[PDB]
DNA sequence: CGTTTTTTTTTTGCATGTGCCGGTCTCACACGTGCCTGGAGACTAGTAAGCGCTTCTAGTGGCGGTTAAAACGCGGTAGACAGCG
DNA sequence: CCAAAAAAAAAACAGCATCCCGGTGCCGAGGCCGCTCAATTGGTCGTAGACAGCTCTAGCACCGCTTAAACGCACGTACGCGCTG
């Protein structure tokens, strides 16, 4: 059978999404967990279906510029594989992370 | 009053693919384990600190809906800002 | 002669006379408490503001005060701020 | 009817066939175009704001809306910027 | 010209109070390019302010007003 | 004929120059700089003292901080001895530069 | 098996920093005056918003089906990581 | 020279997926219309800020002396760095 290298179908994702602009969390689950922590302050609040795009918008891309800080701090440790401990870094440094 | 949903654990529900799709768009080529529990660590503290500050705008308002504009005025409030939602 | 400059230090000296009313200050210190008071004033009196702006109001009141301070100061900060804004305004207006 | 939402949409569908013309846009795009120009509108009426304020005047200026636009925009936008302000108060001067 | 005047054991200094132990060499040269953009962003929104009160001599509140602009407020002049 | 064990020494500076408060650049060589630079954007200028203090205050501040930083940044590529890749690395993540 | 080792604990001597006793000096906190302008007060005036009523947007919830995405396991490539010079 | 051999490489074939095509469909762009309200015109009235004058604060210049700090060099240690399993 076919079989490519581990690595080489990870570039292919990259420029395939980088690409793209479309959202990459299921908007369901999302909005269930945007109900679920909205609840925590104040409990049956109705939320606009623009209301929870404007966070999936808002989340989405912190992360994808979280990741590219996070990727960065693991090639300089010398290493390709992200970690938590770059995740940590990435945040330190940004003042997010005390 | 009261009705049908009181809460859940959706948390899970950030389908480790999911995670992957975010980093694959931010450059990463290799991915950890731990990985994807810690960015839902992440994920949550944000939502938590955006939704406290767009709730508190729906409070003043007065209302029980939150808007597109809440998170809005909460988000750039948080040095987040979004064009596409008004503002 | 001079300028004119009004600052803060008489009531400084008051909330020191009143926490720990043997230790003095600085004048160095005293310029870095000044510009303390005038950044939580000109943040607060700032997200007050758009609030109100956010609401379609010409007034900013009590209520427009409280909700800045909510979002501004965190967790225990904030509720201590509440508390002390909320028991001095109820304090005021009963008082006369 | 439905009330009204006033937005620069017209505005910048007239400037889009000036720049582009053969070149349309998408209602997200337009949302977007609109949402740019609030911000900016806020920042630079918030500096100039602050100039007034800091210089102990009350009416803000073409003045206190150039040295505003200098240290928001960046170098080559900021030249351009200044320019066409200054062209628009000349042309408004002598054409009144 | 007068860039140099921040000094090698002026660097190691700060450094030392920023918790560092060991230094590359090259890292003095990086703080001096470093050190100068942030003054020059600083300085140059800083005399805007005294160009725009049409003063000649900069004022500790020009300096306070453009830091506080660059997201780095100064508590202790003026304020 | 004594010695002392390159790295005890810088330790004893950190710990003796954290615990004080006083500015740790020469105050003319710095204020030669200010003038310097300043003549760049408008010739014929003064400065008040206090403003000359100003700068140098917020330019050792914001120093020590990025130096904590790249530090971390240094700590994290498995070293002690900062580098100008750390320093770069520090403020890409702080977005100062691209 | 009892020989070279490193080399891991042990005094060993050593140098700074931290005082805690002294002691002297200086200028900046601290407080006092004198006057001036910024907050107090009482009256007026106008409309912001608080209140009650209505409109009807849009936010919710449930279905049922299609099939795209979530999940899980196996296998081995390759990258993390330690060791060492 | 003519072996390795192993390593390192080149390309040859074979296979998989993405890109760009016309063929298809619909809905959102784009515009036109008719109407309401917000921008304009005109006039009035009150004061913001410009201007001239003067006061005098504080910023600039320089100077000579007393170290505190910078510089400089030297020696070797510990740490950066590569290579490998």
């Amino acid at each position: 059978p076919h079989r490519y290298r581990p690595g080489t179908v990870a570039l292919r994702e990259i420029r395939r999404y980088q690409k793209s602009t479309e959202l990459l969390i299921r908007k369901l689950p999302f909005q269930r967990l945007v109900r679920e922590i909205a609840q925590d302050f104040k409990t049956d609040l109705r939320f606009q279906s623009s209301a929870v795009m404007a966070l999936q918008e808002a989340c989405e891309a912190y992360l994808v510029g979280l990741f590219e800080d996070t990727n960065l701090c693991a090639i300089h440790a010398k290493r390709v594989t992200i970690m938590p401990k770059d995740i940590q870094l990435a945040r330190r440094i940004r003042g997010e992370r005390a | 009053k009261r009705h049908r949903k009181v809460l859940r654990d959706n948390i899970q529900g950030i389908t480790k693919p999911a995670i992957r799709r975010l980093a694959r768009r931010g450059g990463v080529k290799r991915i950890s384990g731990l990985i994807y529990e810690e960015t839902r660590g992440v994920l949550k503290v944000f939502l938590e600190n955006v939704i406290r500050d767009a709730v508190t705008y729906t409070e003043h308002a007065k209302r029980k809906t939150v808007t597109a504009m809440d998170v809005v005025y909460a988000l750039k409030r948080q040095g987040r800002t979004l064009y596409g939602f008004g503002g | 002669k001079r300028s004119r400059k009004e600052s803060y230090s008489i009531y400084v000296y008051k909330v020191l006379k009143q926490v720990h009313p043997d230790t003095g200050i600085s004048s160095k210190a005293m310029g870095i408490m000044n510009s303390f008071v005038n950044d939580i004033f000109e943040r607060i009196a700032g997200e007050a503001s758009r609030l109100a702006h956010y609401n379609k109001r010409s007034t900013i009141t009590s209520r427009e005060i409280q909700t800045a301070v909510r979002l501004l100061l965190p967790g225990e900060l904030a509720k201590h701020a509440v508390s002390e804004g909320t028991k001095a305004v109820t304090k005021y207006t009963s008082a006369k």
